[PDB]
């Protein structure tokens, strides 16, 4: 499958635009509500990725369990790429850095997202680049946690097809062979910071609900429970 | 099983 | 400065080979002892990196404070690349996965390191590749935590010089233009997992010492305190 | 200051 078709398929697999409908409990309800709704469509997004359905059901749950928060946050960052000092969770749900105070430790997590958003601008991130990154995030997970991959190589095959798609995209974006090979580096180095926010988000979302302040969602809680933190 | 197992085996 | 000279300079900056001299307290003392000793020479290693000394003292501490555990672990993994099921902290300090049981939660951290070691083999990681990665780790940190970089661009300049050095190295290793551009991807995707172990190692090293079981080292504790966890 | 500040200003 040629990469230029892979870039169109990644665009087609994109989940729909979602809408919504503040103190500590209200902030958490609103964000956890949006997470659970996006989690449902993220399942559909993954299935459309080439080779995903051919994986075992054991491997499909494994990648989604390991990367769901990373996948969420890169999506939230990408929706806020062109809105400064603001996190665009939904089109009608716009929050700034200030009102994270309502939740303890939230304002810390907002700044790392906003900085990653402001970074995306300076790099002039393109939509094709984001689609490969968000896809690469799903498959680069499940490289340790724990639990093993039944078909570890098949996942690497899908990862290399998206790698080649991102490479192909950069090869025809107006970049010389010097900056061509380095733009790939600048985009993949962002994956470490996103994973860092994942561990901070998971740990924050675990302190809550263990404080009995997160609403009962059966999908969100199954995804948090999939990490088995303490 | 989970809701994940259900949503993945859907259509 | 041409990249091939950068690869030699990275090799020259390498810290010396270190030596050492089990229950819970003994395991922790041995590993924390080795960490503090390596931390001292890691300071010297960073100073030799081109452009590092020209940074402000505020920026030099910032990169080392943010990445010291990542830098440590990639070093431990790289020393254990060709010894299976074993972590080579020092040449005379050889541990396997089994005796991590003495410390609570340690055996979990050992497996992620060992898996990252076994990965390095399958990719047939080369020493030049490791030198750029360990260097890239130091500079890719300090991209958020928090605290700002005085000269954020100067750090990116040093990061791009090491990026070009790793690119140059791969361009003459026997790789076609298809696998050339993807080997860079496979090596940088490992940085997310290493950062993940960093957050797990930091949190484990914080539970200890707060349990009053880690020996008094003034450098190691200053580096842990630099993250200000809770 | 710290020991880090000392080891960085050394030679
Ligand atoms: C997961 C949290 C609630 C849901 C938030 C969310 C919700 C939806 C979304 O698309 C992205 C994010 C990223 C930040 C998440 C938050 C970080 C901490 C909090 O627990
Ligand atoms: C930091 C820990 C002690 C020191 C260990 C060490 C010590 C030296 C070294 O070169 C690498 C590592 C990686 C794993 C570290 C451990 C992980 C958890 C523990 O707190």
């Amino acid at each position: 499958m040629p990469p230029e078709q892979v870039l169109i398929l990644l665009q087609g697999a994109e989940p729909p635009i979602l809408c919504s409908r503040y103190t500590e409990v209200t902030m958490m309800t609103l964000l956890t509500s949006m997470a659970d709704k996006e989690l449902v469509h993220m399942i559909a997004w993954a299935k459309k990725l080439p080779g995903f359905l051919q994986l075992s059901l054991h491997d499909q749950v494994l990648l989604l369990e390991s990367s769901w928060l990373e996948v969420l946050m890169i999506g939230l960052i990408w929706r806020s790429i062109h809105c400064p000092g603001k996190l665009i969770f939904a089109q009608d749900l716009i929050l700034d850095r200030n009102e994270g105070d309502c939740v303890e430790g939230m304002t810390e997590i907002f700044d790392m997202l906003l900085a990653t958003a402001s970074r995306f601008r300076l790099l002039k991130l393109k939509p094709e680049e984001f689609l490969c990154l968000k896809a690469i995030i799903l498959l680069n997970s499940g490289a340790f946690s724990m639990e093993p991959l039944h078909d570890s190589t098949a996942v690497q095959n899908m990862l290399d097809t998206i790698t080649d798609a991102l490479i192909h995209h950069i090869s025809q974006s107006g970049y010389s062979a010097q900056q061509q090979a380095r733009r790939q580096a600048q985009l993949l180095l962002l994956l470490s910071h996103i994973r860092h926010m994942s561990n901070k988000g998971m740990e924050h979302l675990y302190s809550m609900k263990c404080k009995n302040k997160v609403p009962l969602y059966d999908l969100l809680l199954e995804m948090l429970d999939a990490h088995h933190l303490h | 099983h989970k809701i994940l197992h259900r949503l993945l085996q859907d259509s």
